[PDB]
């Protein structure tokens, strides 16, 4: 669950932050824990200083949150970060890491989506599947 | 479109009937004044040096719009401005041109509405349909004979206007 | 003569071109003193212009109504030196060049690291190769007939059709 | 600007043939060539040239004359840079020849 | 009131009829036409923007 | 958002990309949601009806606007001095001097001077007054209404045709060859014999008297007797004044050849026999295929049976029948290629052999007609190759085409592209080398050092046609050749008189500049063919992208990986080849216009001496003929060319605008639009107004197309303004 | 020109009223849900 009462990193503000679509369509949240107070670069442009302990941040896009996660992973060795999706109705959807284990590591219970049982050169030509709802993969 | 009172609706027939009664009045009064010479400088050709290139008609002599046609058009421009303001900003009591999506359409009156004399909507619709039919008949009698429309109105009214 | 053209050695407009060039150089010559190096340079230019027009007029070149030599390239031997024989000279050189380059490529595949041979030329071996090109048609034809020039289609990479 | 400056003052560079300023006219044409050549890099993209290079590589493979260093099309950044360099060279050379021929002739 | 009041000025002072005796009448009529166009813009904006 | 109702994926787009992509895919019916083949064919049939109605409405509009605002009745009386009016001008942004300067043609109102040549065409076919022009406009309005009603009717239930009706190759071929080609040509020959030739001889024929005015004094009795040569007796005299009976003949069918000596156009009796013969030949062709009565040829058997037994073509043409019948894009490519070839043929043959009276003296009209139809030809050929590439993407079945001719094209596509590249580089290297060589040697004061190859092959062809200029003395230029004695009694005097007179464009004299510009044209044709063929044959896949057929005909790229894949689709090959097509028609029209202006000026030696180097083209054609165009308006005044003087500059503007969509790419503009979205959202008194679609940058393929459109419009408008204003300033 | 009033009537209509109504109704059609 997303604790809304987590304090935010000390930032002086910028023009690069989230627009009206964040409060109207969807917004993203990233939390992480730091061992010390240290300066990081905002993914929207500018420098902010994260506090010692937990940090909660709001963004407009998932890619901005994951860019910040990659930055703090390769520059501060922080891997406990969690990314959530928040709707205007208040429903919070946990996004990353989805099952608690990072996607580059195999975890039990994961099912393959979009896997094709042949090589890419065995896809069908369009002329078989014109005027037909058969997929080009077979 | 049809859900707002536009197209083949009873509202649009009523509005065109109102405009057609006004058109019959305006044609009769125009014929009366034009026969009687109440248009000042009716044959005066408007000059491009005063009114610009919009006054050019490119006929064979004068190459300008007559002053009488300009006066008739400006008289129509007045009621077009009235039309625009009434269409966008109607009176609270006035019948509106465009209707809201969830409106109740007026029932079609069939062959003839009930015979309610006076300032009733039935009499308004009867003379509106009559005025549209009269405009059709006047146009057809004008274009099948070569008689000008003012002269056609004067002949059909038995030279009362002039 | 051919195609209604006239020989340059009897064309009056060819003479008019020569006279116009000579007067154009002479009016520049008029503004310099005799013995000055610009005067000698201009007189040498006049001599080259006269020698070029004389040589062109006695070569059997055909001149059009413009006053310039027109080349005939339909294969007739009476103008065989105008396109056919110089082209064969190119055909001698160009077939040389590609062949020696091809030879170097076949050498370069046999080295330990071919790409270093590609950027850093083995100068004695390259000079040997550029020496080999003087008999390139017969060598290339024997390379062709022995199956060492053309490779079969089943050993060449192709895209999916 | 088109008539009294560009059209009018270019008379000197296009009638310079047969005179001492004819090199500027040649450079004028050559810059006109190279700038247009620059648009071939500027308007196009890498995949077309890479597939054409694939066909040319097939042609060189047929005669067993394919180089060991595999030919590739210029990079997208290099395509932009080459188009820009030849564009700037062409435009500056055109203005160079036009300015110099005009001002030497009339001034 | 504010925008329609200030709309008269440029049309009167810079229009094609500015050196004629009917410059103000032409400028006011042009301003009224611009007003009608902007009212049509408002109408279609309100039609497409709100339920 | 439900504007693109044919694409659910486009209709759910929250940005401005939805409107653009719905606009660009609106007529791409094959890609729509749930399109079946029968619905596809029926929509295509109705759309073809609508385009036919549009063509008829445009022609009726031309006829009406001439009958109302033209000077046709004045122009018929004096065709060689009165300037033809296209349509009237009513522009309220005009000042008075612009009203004065456009008042031409003998009328009292501003008019545009016609360059389309409709005057000469309508006058030649027998129209003389404004009344029949209006009647023709009414008839075409009625015909367009009939075809609109037919388009509606043939979509209604119990009239929608089946797929077997649409794919009936034999019936459609027989009916379109015998009736649409043959009987239409026979009826046009009938119109020429019955109406046009009597009106050319000053005798009025209309619907009120065409059943009582015989086209020939002997009537149809010589036709029914087999004494057809009576129709060849008493042709028009060389003193005949067109549109009058003075010097008129009585013949209706001759093969006299050459031109009428006054109109400088082909004899109308020759045109009537030509169209009669074309009708007879086409009806004979139109009885070839079997439809319902056992006799006739079967198309499938002809295709399968023509396999050469040596095996060099593989299986031959087996499976081409089903591939062609099932693919509308293969058919569209074949049709567009053939149409482009014949409109090129129209462009060459109509200037060389004009058929309309007094049009050879209308220099602006000839230039406009040639330029127009040649640009149409380039567009049609590019479309043919593009839709062939679409046929490879969408419709090509390899399994139905095993060892076919199409499969063998695909199996040696690399050889085809490599040899096209070789011939393109060959042509460009040596043509540019000769041109630059000539420039350098002329600049250094030595024009005698130029490399000037006489075009002796084409001169030999001209002599074979009878041109005695070059002294080749072969075929029709030989008085003892068997071809000369064979044709001496039928057509040789008129043809020899027309070909050996230097007063027309019949086989114009050619020199080294003509040689160089035809080899440049060959370079441009081969290079455009290289781009288009390489796009069509690599459309299904390449070494850089072997699964391209899974991605469709048009897509931006395959990402920066594998070295970078910009412009890899066949649509991008179309996009690159459009510039080369514009270049090729530019070179062709430059050559045509400069040669024809130098002949019309009586200064053909200027072209003969200046076309061998590029500086001659730049100075003596571009710079020299620009003077009346750039003086259409100036600080001293203005004249009737001023609009072209505007349009010229207009082209120079819009062409340049195309560059910005072709040089600058997406991410810069997308980030600018992010900045603009922030600016609008944060500005008071403007954030009360909100967009419904999110503003985004144009997509990559869309930006390529938009830059191409601005570029192409600038190309066309610049050259059209230049050619019309230059020809008018020098000659009109 | 016979019926010379027709250009001055129709050219302002075709050039200003027709495109304005076409753009307005097309805007309404493409932006409505
Ligand atoms: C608006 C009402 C109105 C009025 C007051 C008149 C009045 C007149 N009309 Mg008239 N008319 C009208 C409408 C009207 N009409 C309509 C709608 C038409 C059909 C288009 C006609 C068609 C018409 C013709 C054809 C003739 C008249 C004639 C006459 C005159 C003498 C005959 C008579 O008493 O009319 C009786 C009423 C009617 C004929 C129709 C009501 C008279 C002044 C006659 C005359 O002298 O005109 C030159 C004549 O010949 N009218
Ligand atoms: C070893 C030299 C060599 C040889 C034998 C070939 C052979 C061939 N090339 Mg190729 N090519 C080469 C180098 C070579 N190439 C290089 C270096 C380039 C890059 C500029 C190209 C670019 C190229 C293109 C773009 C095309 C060909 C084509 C062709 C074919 C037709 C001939 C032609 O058009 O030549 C023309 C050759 C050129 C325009 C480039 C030649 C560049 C120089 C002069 C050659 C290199 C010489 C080398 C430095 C000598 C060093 C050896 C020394 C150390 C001993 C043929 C298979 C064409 C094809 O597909 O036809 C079927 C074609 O379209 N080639
Ligand atoms: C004899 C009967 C007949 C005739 C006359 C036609 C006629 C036509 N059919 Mg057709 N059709 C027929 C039977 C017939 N059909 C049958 C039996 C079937 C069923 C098997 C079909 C199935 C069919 C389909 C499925 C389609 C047509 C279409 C068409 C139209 C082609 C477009 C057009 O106008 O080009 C006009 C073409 C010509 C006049 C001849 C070609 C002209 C060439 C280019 C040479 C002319 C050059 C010349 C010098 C120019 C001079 C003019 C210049 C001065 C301006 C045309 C009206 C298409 C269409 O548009 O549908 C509405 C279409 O999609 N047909
Ligand atoms: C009679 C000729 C003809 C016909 C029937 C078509 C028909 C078609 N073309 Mg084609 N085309 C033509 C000439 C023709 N074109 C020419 C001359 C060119 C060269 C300029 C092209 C270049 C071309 C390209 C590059 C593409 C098409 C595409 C299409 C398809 C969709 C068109 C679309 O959405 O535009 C709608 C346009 C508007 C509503 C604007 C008005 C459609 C089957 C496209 C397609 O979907 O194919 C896969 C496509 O990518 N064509
Ligand atoms: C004197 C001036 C001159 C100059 C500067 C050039 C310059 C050029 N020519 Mg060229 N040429 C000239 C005169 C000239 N030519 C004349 C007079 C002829 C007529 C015979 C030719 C015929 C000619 C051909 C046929 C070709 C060139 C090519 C080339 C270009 C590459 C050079 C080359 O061969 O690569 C060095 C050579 C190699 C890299 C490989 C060897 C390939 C050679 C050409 C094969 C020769 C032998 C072969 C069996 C003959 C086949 C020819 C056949 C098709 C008729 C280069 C820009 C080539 C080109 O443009 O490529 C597209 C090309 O293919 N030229
Ligand atoms: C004036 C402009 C120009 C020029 C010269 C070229 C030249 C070329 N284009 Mg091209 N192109 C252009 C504009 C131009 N393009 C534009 C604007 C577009 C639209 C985007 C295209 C689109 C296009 C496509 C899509 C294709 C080409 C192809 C080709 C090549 C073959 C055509 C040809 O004639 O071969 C002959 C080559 C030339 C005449 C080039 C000049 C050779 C020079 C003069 C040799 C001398 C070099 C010199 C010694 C270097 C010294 C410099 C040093 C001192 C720094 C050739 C390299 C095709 C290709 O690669 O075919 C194999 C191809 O597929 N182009
Ligand atoms: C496509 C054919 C075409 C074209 C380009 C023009 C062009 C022009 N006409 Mg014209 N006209 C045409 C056909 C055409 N006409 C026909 C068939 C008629 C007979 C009814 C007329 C009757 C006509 C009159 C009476 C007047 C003009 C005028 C004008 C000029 C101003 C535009 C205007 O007010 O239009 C008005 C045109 C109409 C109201 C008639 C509609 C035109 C046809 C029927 C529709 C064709 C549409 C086309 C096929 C589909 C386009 C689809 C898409 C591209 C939008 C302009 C030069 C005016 C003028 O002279 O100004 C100087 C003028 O007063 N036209
Ligand atoms: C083919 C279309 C067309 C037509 C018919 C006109 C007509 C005119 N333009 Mg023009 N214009 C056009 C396209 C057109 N323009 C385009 C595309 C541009 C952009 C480059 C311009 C830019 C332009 C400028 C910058 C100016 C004109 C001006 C003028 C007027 C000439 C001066 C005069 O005497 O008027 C005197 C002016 C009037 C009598 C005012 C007319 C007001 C109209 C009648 C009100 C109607 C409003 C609206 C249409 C109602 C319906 C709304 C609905 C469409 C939603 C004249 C009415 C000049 C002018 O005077 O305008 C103020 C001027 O300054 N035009
Ligand atoms: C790429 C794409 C993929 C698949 C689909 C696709 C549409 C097939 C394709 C697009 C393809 C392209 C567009 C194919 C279309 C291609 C081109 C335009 C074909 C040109 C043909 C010219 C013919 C052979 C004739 C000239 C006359 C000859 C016979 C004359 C000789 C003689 C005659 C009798 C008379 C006198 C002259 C002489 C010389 C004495
Ligand atoms: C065994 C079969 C032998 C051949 C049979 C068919 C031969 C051709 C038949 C043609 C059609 C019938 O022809 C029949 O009507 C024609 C039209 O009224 C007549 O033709 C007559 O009238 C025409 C119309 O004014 C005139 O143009 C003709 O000069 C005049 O001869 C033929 O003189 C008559 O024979
Ligand atoms: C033509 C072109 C190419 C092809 C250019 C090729 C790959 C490189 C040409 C370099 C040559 C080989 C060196 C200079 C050429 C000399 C005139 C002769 C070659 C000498 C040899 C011995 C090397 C691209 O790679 C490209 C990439 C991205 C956008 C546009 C384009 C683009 O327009
Ligand atoms: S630069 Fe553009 S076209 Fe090229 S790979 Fe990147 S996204 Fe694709």
């Amino acid at each position: 669950t997303l604790n809304l009462q987590i304090p935010s990193p000390t930032f002086e503000g910028s023009t690069g932050g989230w627009l009206r679509a964040a409060e109207v369509e969807e917004k993203y949240a990233i939390t992480w824990t730091s061992p010390k107070e240290q300066v990081f670069e905002m993914p929207t442009g500018g420098a902010a200083i994260m506090r010692q302990g937990e940090n909660l941040l709001y963004l407009a896009r998932k890619e901005q949150c994951l860019a910040l996660a990659t930055q703090v992973k390769n520059s501060f060795k922080i891997t406990d970060y969690k990314v959530y999706r928040i709707f205007p109705s208040g429903e919070v959807q946990y996004l990353h890491p989805k099952d608690g284990v990072f996607p580059e590591k195999v975890n039990a219970g994961r099912v393959g989506v979009g896997n094709v049982s042949h090589s890419i050169g065995k896809n069908l030509n369009p002329a078989q599947i014109k005027f037909t709802s058969k997929s080009f993969n077979g | 479109f049809g859900g707002r009172g536009l197209g083949v609706t009873v509202n649009a027939e009523r509005w065109n009937g109102r405009h057609a009664m006004f058109g019959i009045f305006a044609m009769v009064m125009t014929s009366y004044m034009k026969g009687h010479g109440l248009i000042p400088d009716a044959d005066k050709i408007l000059d491009v040096a005063q009114w610009g290139s919009l006054a050019s008609v490119w006929d064979g002599a004068g190459n300008g719009i007559s002053n009488e046609r300009a006066i008739i058009l400006i008289a129509h421009v007045h009621v077009l401005v009235v039309s625009v303001i009434a269409a966008v900003a109607p009176f609270g009591f006035q019948d509106t041109l465009v209707k809201e999506k969830g409106y109740t359409p007026e029932a079609p009156a069939g062959l003839i509405p009930p015979f309610k004399t006076g300032l009733t909507p039935e009499a308004e619709l009867i003379n509106g349909r009559l005025a549209m039919l009269g405009i059709i008949s006047i146009v057809t009698a004008s274009v099948f004979t070569g008689t000008p429309v003012v002269d056609t109105i004067n002949l059909g009214m038995g030279k009362i206007l002039y | 003569d051919v195609a209604g053209l006239t020989p340059c050695g009897e064309s009056k407009e060819f003479a008019r071109r020569l006279d116009g060039s000579v007067k154009k150089l002479q009016t520049r010559l008029k503004k310099y003193e005799a013995g000055t190096p610009p005067a000698l340079a201009l007189q040498k230019q006049i001599d080259k212009t006269k020698n070029r027009f004389d040589r062109y007029g006695k070569a059997g070149l055909l001149c059009g109504t413009d006053g310039l030599p027109h080349l005939i390239a339909d294969g007739r031997w009476s103008h065989s030196g105008e396109f056919v024989i110089p082209g064969l000279f190119f055909l001698y050189v160009a077939g040389w060049i590609g062949w020696v380059g091809r030879s170097y490529v076949l050498f370069a595949r046999t080295a330990d690291k071919p790409t270093e041979k590609e950027i850093i030329i083995d100068v004695p071996v390259a000079l040997s190769f550029v020496s080999t090109g003087f008999i390139w048609p017969f060598s290339a034809f024997k390379e062709f007939t022995s199956g060492n020039l053309i490779v079969p289609a089943d050993e060449i990479t192709v895209s999916p059709r | 600007w088109l008539r009294d400056f560009l059209w009018a003052q270019a008379s000197q560079v296009i009638q310079s043939y047969g005179s001492a300023l004819s090199a500027y006219g040649l450079i004028f044409l050559g810059a006109h060539f190279i700038w247009a050549f620059s648009l071939m890099f500027l308007f196009s993209g890498r995949g077309y040239w890479q597939e054409l290079i694939e066909s040319i590589v097939w042609a060189h493979n047929k005669l067993n004359v394919a180089p060991a260093i595999q030919p590739r099309a210029l990079s997208i950044t290099q395509g932009r840079a080459v188009g820009l360099a030849h564009y700037l060279l062409g435009g500056i050379g055109t203005t160079w020849a036009f300015f110099l021929a005009r001002i030497i002739s009339v001034g | 009131l504010t925008h329609g009041y200030f709309l008269v000025g440029p049309f009167y002072k810079l229009g094609p009829l500015r050196n004629s005796d009917v410059a103000l009448l032409s400028g006011f009529f042009s301003a009224l036409g611009l007003i009608i166009i902007l009212v049509a813009c408002l109408t279609i904006y309100g039609v497409v923007s709100f339920e | 958002t439900k504007f693109p109702k044919f694409s659910q994926a486009l209709a759910q787009d929250p940005a401005t990309r939805r409107i653009w992509y719905g606009l660009a895919t609106a007529h791409d019916l094959e890609s729509h949601d749930g399109m079946t083949e029968e619905n596809l064919y029926q929509k295509i049939f109705a759309s073809h009806f609508g385009h036919l109605a549009v063509i008829f409405l445009w022609t009726s509009g031309n006829l009406f606007h001439l009958a109302w605002q033209g000077n046709f009745e004045q122009w018929v009386l004096n065709p060689l001095k009165v300037k033809p009016i296209a349509h009237a001008i009513w522009d309220p942004h005009f000042g008075q001097p612009a009203v004065k300067a456009f008042t031409k043609g003998g009328v009292s109102y501003p008019v545009n001077i016609a360059t389309s040549g409709v005057y000469h065409w309508w006058y030649t076919i027998g129209m003389r007054s404004n009344t029949d022009l209006y009647a023709g406009s009414l008839f075409l309005l009625f015909l367009a209404g009939v075809f609109l009603f037919a388009g509606w009717l043939h979509l209604q239930p119990k009239f929608r045709p089946g797929l077997s009706w649409f794919k009936n190759n034999e019936s459609r071929l027989n009916h379109h060859l015998s009736g649409l080609f043959g009987f239409s040509s026979l009826a046009w020959s009938a119109h020429l014999i019955h109406v046009a030739i009597p009106e050319a001889r000053g005798q009025h024929v209309g619907w009120d008297n065409f059943t009582k005015v015989a086209p020939h004094p002997a009537g149809l009795q010589p036709f029914f007797s087999g004494n057809w040569g009576v129709y060849a007796a008493a042709p028009d005299t060389t003193n005949h004044i067109f549109g009058t009976s003075e010097g008129a003949g009585t013949a209706i069918l001759t093969f006299l050849g050459g031109f009428h000596p006054q109109t400088q156009a082909l004899w109308l009796t020759d045109i009537a026999h030509h169209h009669l013969a074309i009708g007879v030949v086409f009806i004979f062709a139109g009885h070839m295929y079997r439809t319902n009565w056992g006799i006739g040829h079967s198309l499938k058997e002809i295709l399968d049976a023509h396999r050469p037994p040596g095996g060099r073509l593989g299986a031959g043409h087996k499976g081409i029948f089903e591939t062609l019948t099932n693919s509308l894009h293969f058919q569209l490519g074949l049709a567009l290629a053939s149409l482009g070839v014949i409109t090129s043929l129209v462009a060459q043959h109509m200037y060389a052999l004009p058929s309309y009276a007094f049009i050879a003296k209308d220099y602006v009209t000839q230039s406009a007609l040639y330029t127009h139809h040649q640009y149409i030809a380039g567009f049609l050929m590019v479309g043919a190759f593009a839709h062939g590439a679409i046929f490879f993407v969408r419709d090509y079945d390899p399994e139905q085409n095993k060892n076919n001719v199409l499969a063998r094209i695909l199996d040696h596509k690399e050889a085809i592209i490599s040899h096209l590249s070789w011939v393109s580089l060959f042509l460009g290297f040596h043509t540019l080398g000769i041109y630059v060589h000539n420039d350098v040697v002329v600049a250094f004061g030595t024009p005698e050092k130029q490399i000037l190859v006489e075009p002796v092959f084409a001169q030999w062809i001209q002599a074979s046609s009878g041109k005695a200029l070059y002294g080749f003395d072969v075929f029709l230029s030989s008085s003892n050749s068997v071809a000369t004695n064979a044709s001496s009694n039928i057509w040789l005097p008129g043809w020899l008189e027309a070909i050996n007179s230097g007063k027309n464009s019949l086989f114009l004299p050619i020199g080294p500049g003509d040689f160089l510009i035809h080899h440049a044209i060959a370079l441009a044709l081969h290079t455009t063919t290289l781009i288009l063929v390489k796009g069509a044959l690599d459309a299904r896949g390449s070494k850089l992208m072997p699964d391209k057929k899974d991605f469709g005909y048009s897509f931006p790229c395959d990402g920066p990986g594998r070295g970078g894949t910009c412009d890899i689709s066949a649509w991008d090959a179309f996009y690159l080849s459009m510039f080369w097509m514009l270049n090729t028609i530019g070179w062709v029209t430059f050559y045509w216009h400069w040669k024809h202006v130098t002949i019309w000026q009586g200064n053909a030696g200027q072209f003969n001496e200046s076309s061998t180097y590029i500086m001659g083209w730049l100075r003596d054609y571009l710079w020299l003929n620009s003077s009346p165009l750039i003086n259409g308006y100036n600080p001293f005044g203005m004249n009737s060319l001023s609009v072209w003087s505007w349009m010229f500059l207009f082209g120079h503007l819009i062409w340049a605008t195309g560059f910005m969509f072709l040089i600058s790419w997406r991410g810069y503009w997308q980030e600018l639009i992010e900045t603009l979205v922030w600016a609008h959202e944060r500005t008071p008194l403007a954030n009360l107004v909100r967009w419904k679609d999110k503003p985004v940058a144009l997509s990559i393929v869309q930006a390529r197309l938009v830059g191409l459109i601005h570029f192409t419009a600038g190309y066309i408008f610049t050259y059209a303004a230049f050619v019309i204003a230059s020809t008018t300033g020098k000659f009109g | 020109m016979t019926a010379a009033y027709l250009p001055s009537i129709l050219v302002p209509i075709i050039g200003l009223i027709f495109p304005g109504l076409v753009m307005a109704f097309a805007f309404i059609y493409i932006e409505q849900d």
